[PDB]
RNA sequence: AAAACUCCAGUUGACACAAAAUAGACUACGAAAGUGGCUUUAACAUAUCUGAACACACAAUAGCUAAGACCCAAACUGGGAUUAGAUACCCCACUAUGCUUAGCCCUAAACCUCAACAGUUCAACAAAACUGCUCGCCAGAACACUACGAGCCACAGCUUAAAACUCAAA
RNA sequence: AAAAGUAGU
């Protein structure tokens, strides 16, 4: 089924990171994946000083990489991100516009519970 | 002789319906030093403080603009079997005839 | 006019204090423990400034927990401080317990101005497990 | 502890009135209620007894609300005797 | 043990998607689905070759032919997972769920 | 708002595990609670601090800081003096709220009855 | 005859209260909506009771929260501190 | 309510493990 | 319906070869998910 | 207060097989036990109902065996106060153990002490009363969560489970 | 903080 890869990379310069945004998408239609669409969110700064393989990051450029891929590719990516050395962490998260969404109708008020104790002299 | 059936269709209660926030004149009928008992129809009276502005002109018989807020003032709480009515209405008041 | 949220590390503001910006003014660290005060005057490129206790200051036992215990652990923060010129101070509060206000008092009647009170009080967000509980 | 410094649980001090800085700073701990678990886990309450606690919580929360109803309900009918003499 | 080319069971009845690109009937295919989707065919799949009144689905004969395919979807999951206790029970109670479907079809 | 209580007590339809337990029976009483107060205050320990931090560098002579220690003093007239006044001024009259022996014979106006 | 009442279907009730977020699409990657709904001393969440949402709409806020801290999106302990000026939905007392 | 059968019946069970550890 | 609308999207998908274009094409690019609420049902950027 | 710690404490960095604030004023899932950090994969029997002391499958924490991990907590134990004594409450340290793997043991106030399915509106306390139908169980207290047989990977164990003597109550 | 006991109807 569908997914968004929401990955973070280390801010290196549109030659530089052009370069690794491919070795993650050879990495999905290596492991069969058809590629959608990919988005930029921007390089802004990180939430926190993430620290991993193996240094400090401040800066973070943030992607998106929508795509369909089979069940046996998604837990053989998380292998291929790992053992990546540009990349911050990448989570392959289902499509949230898989699921469509209940009509919420609105909330009705709640009564206080009636019949909760008996009709006793006390 | 009317049916009741008929006469409460043309009653002008039925015909005002639900009661929020809607524009009703009513006699003052009895003065305490503050507080204001308007009768305007209804089941009840309401109460109402006297204002600052125009405030001797709340005679008894006084013609009042209200509000009406919510005829009710009654509410079931935790324990209750029935609900305890308080036999007011809080109207608010807002000028004369 | 007067937020109360602190210029932010993202530039810019409007609020100098001595003539400095917020983020180079000394940091202050109560550790507020149930029966203690230490008290630390760091830069805010962290070098200490002074160190000033409670049980520094005379005592070492139980009225090491008073008010009065920190808030001479406090007036002793200024004037170890004050051999430096540390006239403007950040508050940080680490742990509660008795010497949180009283240790507060310390630093400015000690004549230190202070700008901002930070509660880092470490909390874990279910990190490990603490003491089995009392029978009083 | 990897987050930026000085941004959270800070409050700044107005012109020197620490006196009531260190109030509001009470007052946002104790709302959101990390005061109230801070003084918790002191004592590593048993996975039993926050279920008695927190089920007490709970239910004296329907009460309280319930007369800080019932209360303001009948607070408008405490003015003066109306009639004081049958 | 479908072959993982074809469609869905619900992507049949287009008569177009016999010519389309490779692309759209590779994400129109069992390839690209959760893996419950090999099992709405094995429904479908056994309807046919078993009964004469398909794609029924309220009747005692079809009834079994539903809950022997969930089995499978049971045996399959606990090859790997020994100690998921749970679907070692939904396994247990569905083999003697259909042990009395089965029986009721003798009598 | 008052929080839900349709499916939470166990009763004799609910077909589920309680959420809550509660000792005492959740109907309001016709009475309110009263007004819990004054904890181990113990003022006018700050200003003891300066009076007794000049005490300590000086001799011990009262007049070397003469006018600092009539202030200790005149804090501890003055909390001496609120004490006072607040033990009255909670007992001719509490705004804001009411009192709550004010506020009982009010709840005793619309009581509570779950008796039917 | 004609006179008597007739049973019919209620009206005089407006159409039940739609949240605030009633239509609309939580994300992970949408802080600035996120971050609304945390406080801006403690990162905590706040509760339905503060928010004003229904509860099907409060737990996907909850559930896109905890999403957002462990990706890298949003910060735990603080509101982001550039998204400090966004409505204020959420009512809360303090400084009056 | 009362515990008062639980022990007597708790005193039993003690007495019965200190009995088995013992011989 | 699905399939008619989804053939128009099949001419957007990344292929290996139309594809060191659309690494470049959104690193230029962006889009942002990022929108407020208001205490009325309305979004505000 | 001691004892211990000064191979200590406070900042600021690097740091996890441990445990999952707030959300949680929600009422969810699962047969129960249980389950509220995040992602993903697999995944939640049965369109009649009942149905095991006649089986199969599971069952908190504790405990066993083999091999790891080890921040913190902590039976046992040691030290220090306390006390008439203190094998306890209080303090400090530390071990089994809690966790992961692989098999057992098969128990709880396993209680929401209120069996399932369908349906209606008075002993006293408690969580209002009662039909139809089925299965299970009970019929004075204590001896007795015991003895003996039997079963069980359990060996100081679990399940099942009496009698004698006694009492006129419990 | 520390309190242990009060013969048989
Ligand atoms: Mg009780
Ligand atoms: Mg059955
Ligand atoms: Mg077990
Ligand atoms: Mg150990
Ligand atoms: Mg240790
Ligand atoms: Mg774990
Ligand atoms: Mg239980
Ligand atoms: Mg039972
Ligand atoms: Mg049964
Ligand atoms: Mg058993
Ligand atoms: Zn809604």
């Amino acid at each position: 089924p569908r997914y968004e890869l929401a990955l973070i990379l280390k801010a290196m310069q549109r030659p530089e990171t052009a370069a690794t945004l491919k070795r993650t998408i050879e990495a999905l239609m290596d492991r069969g994946a058809i590629v959608r669409d990919l988005e930029n969110l921007g390089e802004r700064a990180l939430p926190y000083r993430i620290s991993a393989h193996s240094q400090q990051h401040n800066r973070g450029g943030y992607f998106l990489v929508d795509f369909y891929a089979p069940t046996a590719a998604v837990e053989s990516m998380v292998e291929h991100l790992s053992r990546d050395i540009d990349v911050i962490r990448g989570n392959i998260v289902k499509h949230p516009l898989t699921q469509e969404l209940k009509e919420c109708e609105g909330i009705v008020p709640v009564p206080l519970a009636e019949k909760l104790y008996s009709t006793k002299k006390r | 002789v009317e049916s009741f059936a008929s006469m409460l269709r043309h009653s002008p209660l039925t015909q005002m319906g639900p009661a929020k926030d809607k524009l009703v004149i009513g006699r003052i009928f009895h003065i305490v030093e503050n507080d204001l008992y308007i009768d305007f129809g209804g089941k009840f009276h309401c109460v109402c403080r006297r204002p600052e502005v125009d405030g001797e002109k709340y005679q008894k018989g006084t013609r009042v603009r209200l509000r009406l807020l919510d005829l009710e003032l009654t509410s079931r709480f935790l324990g209750a079997t029935t609900d305890t009515t308080v036999l007011e209405a809080n109207a608010v008041l807002l000028g004369i005839q | 006019k007067f937020s109360i949220y602190p210029p932010i590390p993202g530039e810019e503001s409007s609020l100098r204090w001595a003539g400095k910006k917020f983020e180079e003014i000394p940091i202050a660290h109560i550790k507020a423990s149930h029966n203690n005060t230490q008290i630390q005057v760091v830069s805010a490129s962290n070098e200490p400034l002074a160190f000033a206790s409670c049980g520094t200051e005379g005592f070492r036992n139980a009225k090491k927990g008073t008010g009065i215990a920190a808030q001479t652990a406090g007036i002793a923060a200024a004037a170890r401080a004050k051999q430096k010129g540390v006239i403007h101070i950040r508050v940080v509060v680490k742990g509660l317990g008795p010497g949180r206000l009283s240790a507060m008092h310390g630093l400015i009647m000690g004549g230190l101005e202070v700008i901002s009170i930070t509660d880092n009080t470490p909390i874990p967000h279910n990190g490990c497990r603490p003491r089995k509980a009392r029978k009083l | 502890a990897k987050h930026l410094k000085f941004i959270a649980r800070t409050v700044m001090v107005q012109e020197g009135n620490v006196e009531s800085a260190y109030r509001t700073l009470n007052r946002i701990l104790t709302m959101d209620g990390l005061i109230e678990d801070i003084k918790h886990r002191r004592y590593y309450e048993k996975p039993c007894r926050r279920r008695q606690r927190e089920s007490y919580e709970r239910c004296r929360r329907i009460y309280n609300m319930e007369m800080a109803r019932k209360i303001n309900f009948l607070m408008r009918k405490n003015r003066a005797d109306p009639w004081q003499g049958c | 043990d479908p072959p993982p080319s074809t469609l869905l069971k619900d992507y049949q009845n287009v008569p177009g998607i016999e010519k389309v690109d490779d692309v759209v009937k590779r994400l129109l295919s069992l390839e690209m689905a959760n893996k419950k989707e090999m099992l709405k065919i094995k429904q479908e799949q056994f309807m046919k070759k078993i009964v004469a009144n398909p794609e029924d689905t309220r009747s005692l004969e079809a009834r079994i032919i539903a809950l022997s395919v969930k089995i499978r979807s049971y045996e399959e999951h606990l090859e790997k997972h020994r100690k998921d206790k749970a679907h070692k029970r939904y396994l247990l109670m569905s083999i003697d769920q259909r042990k009395k479907m089965l029986k009721n079809l003798r009598n | 708002a008052t929080p839900s209580l349709r499916g939470r007590l166990a009763r004799f339809g609910n077909p589920r595990k309680p959420v809550l337990k509660p000792n005492k029976p959740l109907i309001l009483a016709n009475r309110v609670g009263e007004r819990r107060r004054e904890k181990g205050e113990a003022t006018c320990i700050t200003e003891m601090s300066v009076m007794m931090a000049c005490w300590k560098q000086n001799e011990f002579r009262d007049d070397a800081c003469r006018k600092e220690i009539q202030g200790f003093l005149d804090c501890a007239a003055r909390a001496q003096e609120a004490r006072k006044m607040r033990s009255i001024q909670e007992t001719l009259g509490e705004s804001g709220s009411l009192l709550p022996n004010k506020l009982n014979k009010l709840l005793q106006r619309f009581p509570n009855k779950p008796y039917l | 005859n004609e006179d008597l009442p007739i049973s019919m279907e209620n009206p005089y009730k407006e159409p039940l209260k739609k949240c605030i977020l009633c239509g609309k699409h939580v994300d992970y990657k949408n802080v600035q909506l996120l971050s609304q709904f945390v406080s801006p001393f403690t990162g905590c969440i706040y509760g339905r009771h503060i928010t004003g949402l229904c509860g099907k709409k409060q737990k996907e806020i909850t559930k896109a929260i905890k999403r957002a801290q462990i990706m890298g999106f949003m910060p735990v302990t603080y509101k982001d501190p550039a998204y400090l000026k966004d409505p204020k939905v959420c009512n809360i007392r303090y400084r009056e | 309510k009362n515990v008062l059968k639980i022990r007597r019946r708790k005193m039993n069970h003690h007495k019965y493990r200190k009995l088995v550890k013992k011989t | 319906r699905e399939v008619l609308q989804l053939q128009e999207e099949v001419k957007n998908f990344i292929t290996r070869e139309n594809l060191e274009a659309r690494v470049e094409a959104a690193l230029d690019s962006r889009k942002n998910y990022n929108w407020a609420i208001t205490r009325e049902g309305l979004v505000v950027r």
